């Protein structure tokens, strides 16, 4: 199934929603597009407008809140969108960062309608939408140089991993006696900017993290339990041909989808040894 | 910078960006090891688990597991009724008097006089109050008077039902009961306590099955696993068979994990075998309200949706109580995802 | 020449001529030893033989004779019914089963299976075809099925009614019969064969008495003389008692003739005792067609007429069948003689 | 009970009939008289006439032939009498002897209506009354001098005893090869005329005869059985005061009634010894 020419400017993100039927894209044209794919057909449904700069990413929210989509852009702001009564409209706007926002992600539906945001300004913001609408977020300084990604850990006590341009990967946990997310662990292992970080939703004892970097390597970080440390495990002994840009875990099977710069997508799974191989 | 920006989505779909950087491509990658369950989908519709059963049988795991599938392999051909049959069945007059004789003793004389004097009642009293039970019984085996025709039975048992197993059994057959056998007769002779239930309660099914159950529990709890299942299969208590199988689950997933399989291959394979084993079994008995079973039912749903086989997923969705929210939510999700 | 020219005439009258030679004188001379029988005439009317019985008793002859009059002395007071009474009468449950047990052997197992399988019929068959009669009987003592509830009795007797007197008696009580006892059970236990007749034939008198008789004959013919009379007295067979007494007559007249009595005193005394003994006896029982009895009846008539007691003579004349000519003639003669 | 003056001439015989209620007398007046005695009363009923001489004896016949009476007299004839319709009449007359007939007696009713007659002419006659009436008798010479009595033996074969004036007693039995009564035994024992002979009707084995004589003694002759002889037994060791004239046996008890000349009647019975004594 292919939807060629969804945009005329280069596209940076395409995400299907909770039912994996409703597509959504974003690119330099500074717009988002909603699609409806079936067998091998497709129908545009709208074009979201507002961002003053190329749009970097989008994330669909859990259906239990409505039909929402979040986006962020080089313009250093985040826009939420809604499809009420049959038409999309900018409900809220989040802009507390002073540089390009590169990632945005809806927390687990159990936490409510929270949003995880990371920016080149080095900070990360956590945002909920009050009873009235406005937003009173959490802002933390999380990386030097710039933050490129941030992902939520599955639900139990709330944790999320960030990936900065300081080559570091970082786990965060919420604390009461601070009313903020505090730095739980710093994981060193990349020699160049970390482009993305994905926390696997696998519900097994062991937790899985996958970080991708400008150094042409993918690292799977794992933690057996609370007393265990985060163990480093290169996805493969040899570096890759080009820069790895994204990492995505399936919802089941704990299968990793790696997006390279040689515009190639490799798939991996774990084996008896604890080492990865092509799935 | 340019990049596929790949993502995974429900139904096991992969979304990425074309190299031209202007197109989106959704697909369902082939994950070696993961395959939609056709056999199950096709057998669940054509209700012919011959192939499915033949599959599990030919690739069974431990010895016990083999019995269950065999139990199901034969239950497949012979049918439920015919099965419970082959499974619950089993492998001087005259005297001519001669010569003189005489009433010797007071006892004899007293009883004899009673008789002739048409006093059949006293004869027995005088008999019992002596160890002339054999006789007491002979006189009674001639009258119609029930209370008398019974005052002796209760007299026989009174001093024998404890020195003879057959005596204790008679005591029960006599007094139209099974409680005694069902609870103390050696489990080895169960196929008997089995016939004493179908015999005493031939027109009262609720009781027939309450007893059959009471026995199954005893068998399974005293080394007769395979047999307690047979009794359950006849009492129509899928719940008991389910409970046994849910407790046997762990150890089963462990024997699989030691068989060179990743935590996932084991967990995956296990839940599948259990679900196919439970489905085929629930298809021959007379039978959801068990939490863990539900819980694990939901689990197989997700593994199925991830295969893209939304149809087989809905089938199991239906069988779950539309009273459970998780069941509710997934019911809705699977709908939109497929519809 | 002158002479009394004496003559004897009927009624014991003496005719002679007065000394004056011109007159006739009829009289009834006092013959010491011969006296009209008052007691008999007076008791036969007032039907109270207390005195008569008290007379014979106080002057009885041999020992046997004494019993008969005593039999009549007491029969006098107590009455017939009340007499035959005093003359024909006479002088652990529980068991609690315990511990393990098991069906040992094929026999037990086969019978047990039968039972539970509600097949009460086969259980007995399998029982009898083994020496498990005790059991066979116990099962049967629980059903209603008569033919089965009886196939065992006929099985018990079949091999025991011959090794036990009480077994043979049961065999008879069971099969509602007496022929066996009445003909082979020792005469000493007659008061029993007696109760088995009144017991089995309580509403069929003809048969009740045909049997009682059949026994009396056996008693009397086997040393139980006194007793056979009791049975006869209850069967209402005066004929049997008469026959016995007529055979015992001779020897009785002989013991009298040796007692210093003329051929006549003996013959006279004898026929009188027999007639008074027969009269009083026929007065309590339920009773002429016996020749000799008739013959001897006629005899007592003449001895009576010769006493001048024509009244007592007629009484006995009446009791005889007015079909007998000798009875006819004497009936007429006694009439004119008295009238 | 006494019936004084039944006749004016001396009476020689008084006999009661089969019922012992109907009396009958005879005497020298040559007549017979019928009486009816009850308690202590009496009524004459008739006076039989015909005999030309004193009447010696009378004998009533068995009722099965009618109401008859036989008589004999010094006139040497015998007259039978009947009471048909209420009146007595001479039916037949027997006279074959040439001297006084002294006794007459009806045989046992079994023999029929036979009459035993004895006369001073020494003969004895047996008479039956033919189908028509007349008489064809048996006449035998039975004693020298004269015959005074004759009595029939009871029935079984027919015998009778006679008593003559030749002092002898004689038993007679009927014989076929003679068509007459032949002399069976002669019993010697009296030293003077035998006046009467009576054969007892006792039905015992032993037969009893009683003869009375002019010698003042009574003899009881007995015979145990056919092989036995007739044994003589004086009624009493001492002779009597006067001539014994008659002998009569009761019908039962075998009691003998002896009529003496001292006009006295003695009664006798037998005892254990076989000797007689006063009854």
């Amino acid at each position: 199934v292919v939807i060629a020419n969804a945009h005329n400017e280069l596209i940076h993100d395409a995400v299907l929603d909770y039912y994996g039927k409703r597509l959504a894209t974003c690119s330099s044209d500074k717009t988002i597009k909603i699609f409806e794919v079936e067998g091998e057909t497709h129908k545009l449904i709208d074009t979201l407008t507002g961002h003053e700069g190329p749009v970097w990413r989008v994330d669909w929210a859990h259906p239990k809140f409505g039909t929402i989509l979040a986006s962020c852009s080089y313009d250093g702001k985040v826009l939420i969108w809604k499809e009420e009564n049959g038409r999309w409209s900018q409900i809220a706007v989040h802009a507390v960062h002073s540089a390009s926002v590169n990632s945005v992600q809806w927390a687990p539906h159990e936490y409510g309608p929270l949003l995880l945001v990371a920016s080149s300004d080095g900070k990360v913001s956590v945002v909920e939408f009050k009873e009235n609408g406005t937003t009173s977020p959490i802002i933390i300084d999380a990386h030097a140089i710039g933050v490129n990604s941030a992902s939520w850990a599955p639900a139990t006590s709330r944790k999320f991993v960030t990936g900065g341009a300081d080559n570091l990967v970082k786990i965060w946990k919420y604390n009461s006696d601070a009313q903020t997310y505090v730095l739980e662990s710093t994981l060193e292992g990349h020699s160049d900017w970390v482009r993305d970080v994905a926390w696997s939703p696998t519900v097994l004892l062991r937790s899985y993290l996958a970080s991708v970097s400008q150094d042409r390597t993918c690292i799977i970080w794992t933690q057996d339990n609370e007393q265990g440390p985060w163990k480093k495990t290169l996805l493969k002994e040899e570096k890759f041909p080009d820069v790895l840009w994204r990492a995505s875990w399936s919802l089941s099977g704990n299968v990793l989808a790696l997006s390279g710069g040689d515009n190639k997508v490799t798939l991996w799974k774990e084996n008896l040894e604890g080492k990865w191989e092509p799935a | 910078e340019p990049s596929p920006a790949a993502h995974w989505a429900f139904g096991g779909k992969l979304v990425q960006i074309t190299p031209d950087g202007k197109g989106v491509s959704i697909t369902n990658p082939k994950i070696s090891g993961l395959e939609s369950n056709t056999t199950l989908s096709e057998a669940l519709k054509t209700k012919d688990f011959k192939p499915l059963i033949n599959q599990r049988l030919v690739k069974v795991i431990d010895d016990v597991n083999e019995e269950d599938w065999n139990l199901l392999e034969k239950l497949s051909m012979d049918g439920t009724e015919e099965f419970l049959k082959e499974a619950l069945a089993f492998d001087e007059t005259n005297f001519q008097p001669e010569g003189d004789f005489s009433l010797s003793g007071n006892i004899e004389q007293t009883i004899s006089k009673n008789l002739v004097s048409g006093n059949i009642k006293s004869a027995v009293k005088n008999s019992l109050e002596n160890d002339l039970l054999m006789e007491a019984m002979v006189i009674a085996l001639d009258s119609n008077n029930e209370r008398l025709k019974e005052s002796v039975k209760n007299a026989y048992f009174a001093k024998y039902g404890s020195k003879s197993s057959l005596s204790r059994i008679l005591y029960s057959i006599s007094k139209r009961e099974v409680d005694d056998l069902v609870e103390n007769l050696d489990v080895s002779q169960w196929k008997f306590i089995s016939k004493a239930i179908q015999n005493l309660y031939p027109n009262d099914i609720a009781q027939r099955n309450e007893m059959l159950i009471k026995l199954g529990d005893r068998l399974k709890e005293n080394g007769h696993r395979q047999d307690s299942l047979t009794l359950y299969l006849a009492a129509g208590s899928l719940d008991k068979v389910a409970s046994i199988w849910l407790s046997e689950f762990p150890d089963l997933e462990d024997k699989l994990k030691k068989d060179n399989k990743t935590i996932y291959e084991a967990h995956s394979e296990c839940l599948t075998e259990f679900i196919e084993r439970f489905t085929v079994f629930s298809n021959f008995i007379n039978g959801i309200n068990n939490e863990q079973l539900i819980a694990k039912f939901l689990e197989f749903i997700n593994l199925t949706t991830s295969t893209g086989n939304f149809e087989l997923a809905t089938e199991f969705l239906n069988s779950l109580p539309s009273d459970n929210e998780e069941v509710k939510t997934e019911k809705a999700r699977v709908l939109i995802a497929s519809g």
